[PDB]
């Protein structure tokens, strides 16, 4: 008989492991690896050669953050794997320790961001096909699986196959318009500004103002401040004024534990309540290359799709990923989008001569019960169908053509 | 989304060089007329300062924007000196003796924005611009010394001295980082 | 200059570049990009010695783009911004350009085919009310290209920065039902190159970086010949990687992109345009003409426009046309293919053919009074004076 | 290639330059001056801390303090002042764009290099740094990969033997005796 | 005698003026750089920038002072010196592939451009229209035309090709010059005629050269063979197969002796014995120089111990690509200039070379 | 996106049907009257007798360096390889030094044509042959081997 | 080594009989400048492909041209472990084919590795040093693969000792 | 444009 | 230092 396919959604800040056919990932670990690192001289490809069996003395996931004598490395940066040695070791413990899957009896469904270079896919195919020897692989785009995770929380008869998926993870934020089940790939947008940029901005804010934060935790604090006291503001300068004139109400206190002497430190959370998420509607706060808000990027995405599929795309904007769990994020997004759309419609009516008043475009932003792991569940659907075993790259295909079998994805033509 | 520009340009506003000689509600001497409405350019600059320091693109649209740019650049100099003080009665003296200190004007070495600031055409316009900038500096320091210092402990509040490292578009009226 | 001392200017007003001069000239007197910039401050750039006015236009607005926010007043041949276009025209007829008194000059303007009529109407209105020209004519671009080449028959494939259009003409009689207009040109190729470079980790998101990517596409990119062979070169070898130094100082590497960005002219589906390439569109345009004109249309394929200057575009176009002809006319008879005679006339100065044709036509018709639209006719009729050209508007 | 600032900044005199040259671009005594008399002539401009050569020239009315003693940073505010003067006044370069290669004597307390890294990353925001041992660099400069370096600075003396590149860390001898002790003697 | 390295990138081609005081070179890009001899050092005086692709042929007419440049943009330009700047006049070649070589005629009335379109373009002037026009010689040619050299009678034209054959065409233009006099090559000389065609079928022909008197035509092949066809002997071929790497350029220093160079980087000398009809290896011209070694500093020792864990005994460190005759003509030469793919420019001397080696006799 | 129109007209390679392509000429006398090359019977007779130098010279007496027939070329190549790979490793220098320049320029071709179809020890001796022939003839021989248009 | 000495001498002498490259612009396309051995567009700019073999299964195929040389190497592979290691090693060499300027991202079918030296690599880089690199690769590849094999054996022994120690 | 495409 | 010597 057949065994369920393994689903491994490898994200920059968190990896979701499971067996296809379930409702939620069996494991959600941090995407980090603790290896023994010491003071050495020479290149990186030369000091990584470990004598004996010392290359198996490493940990991953939750067990890699606890280890205080190991060095913690993150192999994935901005969704693109920058280190393949650490990624191979991470994958081998993901398969042989957590999933406990024999990699020769299970099809694998990995994930990727839209702008993953083809050489990354070729290296992933080389790893899964020659090292782990999987009978089949399928590298699906991350946000396109997040659409089929909003159907579990919406009433019957309004579970559509058309919508704009906004996936904001730890390292990348991408916008994918799906229409009737077909990924409109030539309209996908991809911005490397995401949760971790918010965490760097927040720690730089805290470090310029607060005192008493242990250095070795200056990041771990900026996550607990970001994922707890952060919201979205309707206006920036008005919020600065609201904090200045009535600071006794808007300024909160965060009390953490210094995990060396177990003492407690206390800091004041002020402007970084609303300046964190604001790098979504002002990306220049974290990366001066991008200057375009997320509402305008979504509007460009939808306005580039075919005409008669623009009106349903506005109706089912599905959020996904952790970085979209900010209070009143969807509300401000929908407000800006409604402003843009109504202004465009009124301009078109005025240019027409003033005879017809067209239907106001319904704009809706869908928050659902599965956002934190909306991608994985989507995979758990796709990798549970029969047709799945018809779209995978069989081992024969790799043995015949080579890793170049995995070189194409729906973002580029030919 | 664009930064916060000033909305005080009027078609009858006079120009000095290419900066809007906007009226100001102050007590110091200067060539700028007196204001009757409850908001001058300095109040607007102090209102928009905390937000304008985080942006990294600032399109100059009119001359009132150039005046607001100058005042936003000078608040960053006031903050550097107010960070060291420990009593509002000393902050006021520091702000006075800083406003007196002559900073470079458009068309001189050390001014960060010579490219986008029209220098004076003669000596009279030079003198008027010097006096106008001095009045702006004095009144901005005077107004800011009442914002930075909170009355609970009468020393610079950490909510204003955290913007000492934040530079408006990485420009400054002082030296390059000194 | 005519017999009245009234200078006869010729101005091309392209979406991506203005080429202006006088009648009878052999080369455009001024070729400068058509973009208007406004000064801005950026946290990554620092300049404090070059005087930057509140409004830079044209050449200086492109060379000084690092400290400006630039925008084109034209797009797809349709003027999107009228104030910026008026500034560009003020600069064109200004002292630091063609220096003319517009009250006593005639002008020869152009326009792509199949363009909204309000555009031409407003351009003529502006030329007669703002600059108060003494005479204006709006000629057709393919007609001017055939004037410059020195022909009376041929199928002009004019691919500018803003728009590609294929216009056949036979014995001097314009066939307006065969005029095809594909909306892929230099600018869409530049955007596709920006996408491809973003796949490599470089971000060109500002208004100024667009000109940097344009100057990259102009130096490095080229149209492939046998796209299977080019893909084999890009995937198997490493002889296509070439370095380019950005203005700031960064060194980028461009590889297979060199032949993937300009391929969107022959395979539009790469940039989400549902249609046929320029070669298949040319072949369908020809095969839509009467049987007695196809054999002469095949022998006078006149290339024009800057976007046809990619290294190896004539040869690739010829190969594509020969393959289409072999499969869809000879139905697969290789013996007869050697008898098929194409001639893709790609002159060396094919980047300014429209201006040279305008210069020839103006040198011919400067001294007539039934050719130009006179200012008096405008003051009497309004936008109806355009009926002189053959375009009927009320 | 990238240009990386090399800031020796041993005790006694700070010598900073760019990587790739043959001599430090700026060499100045690492001292900090403080006025010890009242200011009476107002309007001439005054400063409350002179650094480097300026503090040396005006030493007649200052209390020169060395921020480093016996190879250890003992006053971090004056050390930050020295580094700021090195970055923005001597080299006149933005420190947030170039890596920094600092030097430290062997067998110093770990808190020294820890606070050094913290200062160089949280105050000047250098994109990368590296703390090398002085004698190893001294051996680099001599163009040989074997020998015993005997480095006698202004506040610390130490010897490091190296053979074929493999430095022996169990025979590094340090001795707090250098130019300042000789000056006092 | 000297060696001067203008740049590290190859030099495509070079040309001297009448008094050998200025040189025009290609920096391996679109520009043409004109340097001037100022005492002992060279100083760039002019930059000519009109081409779209890198120039592949430059030639300087001595008497009229007009430069001709052909490049890979399928175009040719004639630069004339107006006052202080060189202004270009465009020539319409009507080729559809990259040009390869250009050569002025001896009388400076026309010039020949060999291109990769399997044609030769004989360009001349039309003063009735101020129009640089061209005619085509394209019949027996089946590949690129690599090298050109004109007969001293302004009509015949030697052309080497990548089709393994050296040919002697007749470039007679009946609108710029009179009917030519009969030569030992043939009495019938219409435009485009074929007077001689070598019998070789192996190796490309990198360089051809007519004799000083126009009675002998010599050429070099990639087959390592140097050949000479004599016209006073029923067009008889004398071949010499070398045992070194191939040659790229050659010239006639006398009516009996040749100076070739190539992928060896040093000039060699050959001789022709008319009384027997056979070439003789006169021998290497350059004396093998001993390149001084330098002690390494510590910065360079570690720089090339980390990064990488002269071999040639001549002036040029890369293959020599072009040989010209500086002074003395082809009847009795005294100085010849060589430029190669290392950016260097070696001004040789025949007297000093003959003095250094006494085992070296110039026929 | 993807293309939903017929793109099969791009697979036809018209360049192989070109009329301006390069065709390698051959002489009419060399195409009509083909040279049979060496006489193999004489070679086996001179080998059985036990004279190596004369069999070597008889292998290089005449060669199909003008014909276009594959059978004669392959047979001549086989005979000359049978002579080359059967010498003692000592008498190779003497046999090489008994050849004119053209003899060496042809021996190098017969060597480089023996590497393409090797046997248990054919290449181990052809390498010594190449060593001696390169010592005598230099890189010019290898270049006259590369830039040849008719292979033997 | 000393058993590859005549084979490597022949390969080196054939390498610097080719690699006499020149600049050349294409004939079948307007302005492209492409390596003539990769496109195989013109049959007149292609020299004879010469093979140099030490035995039946170790060889070098050299394909010359006017502006390019393609050198394909078929390496010794004695058993299956050496075959696997040679495949993986050549693959890890191809991965960095822009640091190796003369390398080729895919080997010619039938051969283990392939170098493609155009004329720019002989104008901008030392020619004799490229020849030396090719010959050094051919010298040392067998030794390095044998050391890989010994490393695999040592890993197997250590794994066996790590298991049988717990009993 | 006004309808269809931008211009 | 903290113990021994000053620094
Ligand atoms: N409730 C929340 N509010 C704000 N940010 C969050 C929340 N939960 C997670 N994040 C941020 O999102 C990132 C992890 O989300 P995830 O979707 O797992 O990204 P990825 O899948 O790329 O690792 C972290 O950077 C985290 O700080
Ligand atoms: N040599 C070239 N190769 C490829 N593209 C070019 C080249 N030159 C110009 N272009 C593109 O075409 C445009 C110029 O063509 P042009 O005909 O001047 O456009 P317009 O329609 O504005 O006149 C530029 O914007 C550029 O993107
Ligand atoms: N040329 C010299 N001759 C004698 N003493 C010197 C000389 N140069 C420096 N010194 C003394 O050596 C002392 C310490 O040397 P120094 O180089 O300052 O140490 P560091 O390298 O740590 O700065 C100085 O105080 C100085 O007085
Ligand atoms: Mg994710
Ligand atoms: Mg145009
Ligand atoms: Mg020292």
């Amino acid at each position: 008989g057949r065994l369920p396919a393994c689903v491994v959604d490898c994200g920059t800040g968190y990896t979701k492991l499971g067996y296809a056919g379930n409702t939620e990932p069996q494991f959600i670990i941090p995407s980090c690896i603790a290896i023994k690192e010491s003071a050495k001289v020479g290149d990186q490809a030369q000091r990584r050669v470990m004598k004996g069996v010392d290359d198996l003395d490493f940990f991953i996931g939750d067990e890699a953050i606890e280890k205080p004598t190991y060095a913690t490395k993150w192999p994935i940066r901005h969704g693109i794997v920058e280190d393949w040695d650490l990624m191979e070791r991470f994958m081998e413990q993901v398969i042989f320790k957590y999933l406990r899957a024999e990699p020769e009896d299970h099809y694998f469904l990995l994930t990727e961001p839209p702008l993953n270079t083809p050489e990354n896919r070729e290296y992933t195919a080389e790893i899964m096909f020659e090292s782990f020897n999987v009978p089949g692989l399928y590298i699906a785009v991350q946000a396109v699986l997040a659409l089929a995770a909003s159907w579990t929380s919406r009433q019957v008869g309004e579970r559509t196959l058309t919508g704009t998926v906004i996936d904001s993870g730890d390292g990348v934020t991408h916008v994918i318009p799906v229409a009737e089940g077909y990924v409109i790939g030539s309209c996908i947008k991809h911005i490397p500004i995401a949760g971790r940029d918010i965490t760097y901005f927040i720690q730089q804010l805290l470090r310029d103002r607060e005192v008493g934060i242990p250095p070795e935790q200056s990041l771990e604090t900026a996550k607990a401040v970001k994922e707890r006291y952060s919201y979205v503001c309707p206006d920036l300068v008005k919020e600065f004024n609201k904090y200045d004139t009535d600071g006794s109400k808007w300024i909160k206190q965060y009390t953490g534990i210094n995990a060396i002497s177990k003492k407690e430190f206390s800091i004041d959370v002020g402007y970084e309540r609303f300046l964190g998420p604001e790098i979504f509607f002002h990306p220049e706060f974290a990366n001066p290359d991008f200057t375009q808000p997320i509402s305008e990027v979504v509007d460009e995405v939808i306005q580039n799709c075919p005409i008669d599929v623009r009106r349903p795309l506005y109706k089912n904007i599905v959020l996904s990923g952790g970085s979209t769990m900010f209070r009143d994020f969807g509300r401000r997004l929908q407000r800006d989008l409604k402003r843009t759309v109504d202004a465009r419609l009124k301009l078109s009516e005025e240019l027409s001569g003033g005879r017809l008043k067209p239907k106001p475009i319904d704009v809706q932003v869908i928050t659902h019960h599965m956002q934190r792991y909306a991608v994985w569940f989507g995979g758990s659907m796709l990798a549970s169908t029969p047709e799945f075993y018809q779209v995978c790259h069989t081992k024969k295909d790799y043995e015949e053509i080579g890793p170049s079998i995995c070189r194409h994805n729906p973002v580029f033509g030919v | 989304m664009p930064a916060y520009h000033s909305s005080l340009m009027d078609p009858d506003t006079k120009l000095i060089g290419n900066m809007a000689l906007l009226p100001i509600r102050s007590q110091f001497k200067g060539p700028a007329p007196r204001e009757t409405k409850d908001t001058d350019i300095v109040d607007e600059a102090i209102y928009y300062f905390k937000a304008n320091v985080f942006f990294k693109n600032y399109e100059i649209k009119n001359e009132a924007d150039r005046t607001l740019i100058y005042i936003t650049l000078y608040i960053s100099e006031c903050l550097k000196k107010l960070q060291k003080c420990n009593s509002k009665s000393q902050g006021e003296k520091e702000m006075y003796t800083l406003g007196i200190t002559n900073f470079p004007i458009p068309g001189e070495p050390g001014f960060p924005l010579n490219a986008i600031y029209a220098k004076p055409a003669n000596k009279q316009e030079d003198e008027v611009m010097r006096a106008y900038l001095q009045q702006l500096r004095q009144e901005t320091g005077l107004r800011l010394c009442e914002k930075v210092f909170d009355p609970q402990n009468d020393k610079p509040s950490k909510w204003w001295t955290c913007f000492v490292k934040r530079q408006f578009m990485n420009k400054s009226l002082s030296g390059p980082g000194q | 200059m005519d017999s009245q001392g009234r200078k006869v200017v010729v101005c091309d007003n392209g979406t991506g570049f203005v080429k202006c001069g006088y009648a009878g000239s052999n080369f455009p007197e001024h070729i400068f990009p058509a973009l208007v910039g406004r000064p801005i401050i950026r946290s990554t750039t620092k300049v404090g010695n070059i005087e930057i006015k509140d409004l830079m236009v044209g050449d200086e607005a492109s060379e000084l783009r690092s400290m400006l926010e630039v925008n084109y007043p034209m797009e797809n041949g349709i003027v999107r911004n009228w104030d910026d276009m008026k500034h560009l025209w003020d600069y064109t007829f200004g002292p630091e350009k063609l220096n003319i008194d517009t009250r006593n000059c005639k002008i020869l303007l152009t326009e792509p085919p199949m363009n909204p009529t309000k555009n031409r109407e407003k351009i003529v209105e502006v030329m007669f009310e703002t600059y108060q020209f003494s005479g204006v004519y709006v000629a057709i671009q393919a007609v001017l290209t055939l004037y410059a080449q020195g022909l009376l028959t041929g199928v002009v494939v004019d691919s500018g920065d803003g728009v590609t259009h294929i216009c056949p003409v036979y014995e001097g009689f314009s066939l307006p039902h065969l005029t095809r207009r594909l909306d892929i040109a230099g600018r869409d190729i530049t955007r596709y190159l920006i996408k491809l470079l973003l796949l490599r980790g470089y971000a060109f998101n500002h208004s100024a970086d667009f000109e940097t990517v344009r100057m990259i596409k102009e130096k490095l990119c080229y149209v492939g010949y046998n796209i299977e062979q080019e893909q084999k070169l890009a995937l198997e070898t490493t002889v296509l990687v070439e370095s380019y130094t950005l203005p700031d100082g960064r060194i980028i590497k461009v590889g297979g992109e060199r032949f993937e960005a300009p391929e969107a002219l022959f395979q539009p589906h790469l940039i989400n345009v549902e249609g046929v390439g320029v070669a298949e569109l040319l072949f369908n345009t020809i095969q839509a003409a009467d049987i007695d004109t196809r054999s002469e249309f095949y022998k006078h394929i006149v290339l024009s426009g800057g976007s046809t200057m990619y290294p190896g575009l004539p040869s690739r176009l010829e190969r594509e046309l020969k393959q289409l002809y072999l499969e869809r006319v000879l139905k697969g008879d290789v013996e007869k293919l050697s008898k098929f005679k194409i001639r893709i006339e790609d002159p060396p100065r094919r980047k300014h053919m429209v201006f040279l044709g305008g210069a020839v036509l103006a040198d011919i018709m400067k001294d007539k009074d039934n050719f130009w639209m006179t200012r008096q006719e405008y003051q009497e009729k309004g936008v109806r004076v355009l009926e002189k050209l053959g375009v009927t508007v009320r | 290639d990238i240009a990386a600032l090399v800031v020796d900044n041993g005790s006694g005199m700070c010598k900073a330059g760019f990587a790739g040259d043959d001599a430090p671009r700026a060499v100045f005594p690492s001292i900090v001056g403080r006025p010890r008399h009242q200011g009476v002539m107002v309007g001439m401009g005054q400063k409350d801390s002179y650094v480097g050569d300026e503090a040396q020239s005006k030493r007649g009315i200052l209390t020169l303090k060395y921020p480093i003693e016996h190879g250890i940073v003992t006053n971090w505010d004056d050390m930050e002042k020295i580094w700021h003067h090195t970055f923005y006044n001597e080299l006149r370069v933005a420190p947030e764009e170039h890596p920094v290669l600092l030097t430290e004597a062997p067998l110093n307390p770990k808190a020294n290099r820890e606070k050094m890294t913290q200062i160089m990353f949280e105050t000047f925001n250098t994109p990368a740094m590296y703390v090398a041992i002085q004698a190893v660099l001294s051996l680099y400069a001599s163009g040989r990969t074997t020998g015993i370096v005997m480095d006698s600075g202004d506040g610390v003396t130490h010897t490091v033997p190296i053979y074929e590149g493999y430095a022996l860390p169990h025979a590094i001898l340090r001795l707090d005796l250098a130019g300042r002790d000789l000056t006092d003697y | 005698m000297a060696y001067h390295s203008f740049l590290v990138e190859p030099i495509s081609c070079h040309a001297w003026n009448k008094d050998r005081t200025q040189i025009a070179i290609c920096p391996n890009n679109h520009e043409v750089h004109i340097y001037e001899k100022s005492g002992a050092k060279w100083t760039k005086v002019h930059e000519l920038k009109e081409h779209n692709g890198q120039v592949t042929g430059i030639d300087w007419a001595p008497e009229s002072n007009r430069i001709v440049t052909c490049g890979t943009d399928r175009n040719a330009y004639v630069w004339t010196l107006k006052g202080r700047t060189w202004k270009p006049t465009l020539v319409i070649l009507r080729i559809n592939r990259a040009a390869r070589c250009v050569r002025w005629a001896p009388n400076e009335n026309k010039f020949a451009v060999g291109s990769g379109s399997r044609v030769i373009s004989i360009c001349y002037f039309e003063q009735e229209n101020d129009w640089w026009v061209c005619k085509h010689i394209k019949k027996p040619i089946r590949s690129t035309v690599l090298s050109l050299d004109w007969h001293p009678n302004n009509v015949l034209l030697a052309a080497g090709s990548c089709d393994f054959k050296c040919r002697i065409f007749s470039a007679y233009i009946k609108e710029v010059e009179e009917r030519p006099a009969p030569t030992p090559w043939g009495s019938k000389m219409p435009f485009g005629e074929l007077m001689f065609e070598s019998s070789s079928s192996c190796g490309w022909v990198h360089g051809v050269c007519f004799s000083a008197s126009g009675s002998r035509v010599a050429w070099v092949s990639h087959d390592s063979t140097v050949c000479l066809a004599d016209a006073d002997k029923k067009m008889a071929v004398a071949t010499l197969a070398s045992e070194t790497l191939p040659l790229l350029a050659l010239t006639f220093i006398t009516d009996n002796s040749l100076v070739a160079a190539g992928h060896d980087c040093f000039p060699v000398l050959f001789t022709y014995d008319a009384a027997a009809g056979m070439l003789s290896f006169g021998g290497r011209l350059d004396v093998p120089k001993q390149s001084s070694q330098r002690g390494l500093t510590a910065r360079e020792r570690f720089q090339n111990l980390d990064k990488k864990a002269a071999g040639l005994d001549s002036l040029h460190k890369n293959s020599v690509s072009q040989i010209s005759v500086l002074s003395g003509g082809k009847a009795k030469c005294s100085q010849f200039c060589t430029t190669g793919m290392d950016g260097g420019m070696s001004i040789w001397d025949v007297k000093s070379l003959e003095s250094a080696l006494k085992d070296l006799k110039i026929k | 996106a993807r293309n939903t129109l017929s793109s099969r007209f791009r697979r036809v390679d018209i360049d192989e049907f070109d009329e301006n392509k390069f065709v390698d000429e051959q002489e009419e006398a060399a195409a009509a009257a083909a040279e049979p090359g060496p006489d193999p019977s004489e070679v086996d007779g001179l080998l059985r007798q036990g004279d190596m130098l004369r069999a070597f010279h008889a292998a290089l007496r005449n060669s199909p360096v003008n014909t276009k027939n594959q059978a004669v070329k392959e047979r001549a190549q086989g005979v000359v390889l049978k002579v080359l790979t059967n010498f003692k490793s000592s008498e190779i220098e003497q046999a090489v030094q008994s050849l004119d320049r053209n003899g060496v320029d042809l021996l190098m071709k017969y060597i480089y044509k023996g590497f393409e179809k090797p046997t248990e020890n054919s290449s181990a001796v052809l390498l010594q042959w190449h060593e001696k022939a390169l010592a005598v003839g230099g890189l010019g021989s290898i270049i006259r081997v590369l830039t040849a248009r008719k292979t033997v | 080594t000393a058993t590859l000495r005549p084979y490597l001498s022949a390969v080196r002498a054939t390498l610097q009989a080719a690699l006499c490259l020149e600049n050349f612009s294409s004939q079948v396309v307007e302005r492209h400048n492409k390596p003539e051995v990769e496109v195989r567009s013109s049959k007149e700019l292609l020299l004879q492909p010469v093979t140099i073999s030490r035995n039946e299964k170790e060889k070098v195929l050299i394909e010359g041209s006017i502006n390019s040389v393609r050198v394909s190497i078929a390496v010794k592979q004695a058993d299956e472990i050496e075959k696997i290691l040679c495949h993986k090693f050549m693959r890890f060499m191809m991965m960095r084919a822009e640091n190796f300027f003369i390398l080729r991202r895919k080997p010619v079918e039938g051969y283990d590795i392939s170098f493609l030296i155009t004329n720019f690599h002989t104008e901008q880089m030392y020619k004799h040093k490229l020849v030396d690199f090719v010959i050094h690769f051919m010298e040392e590849i067998d030794k390095e693969i044998s050391e890989m094999k010994l490393s695999v054996n040592a890993r197997a022994r250590i794994v066996a000792e790590e298991f049988l120690k717990n009993f | 444009w006004x309808a269809x495409c931008p211009a």
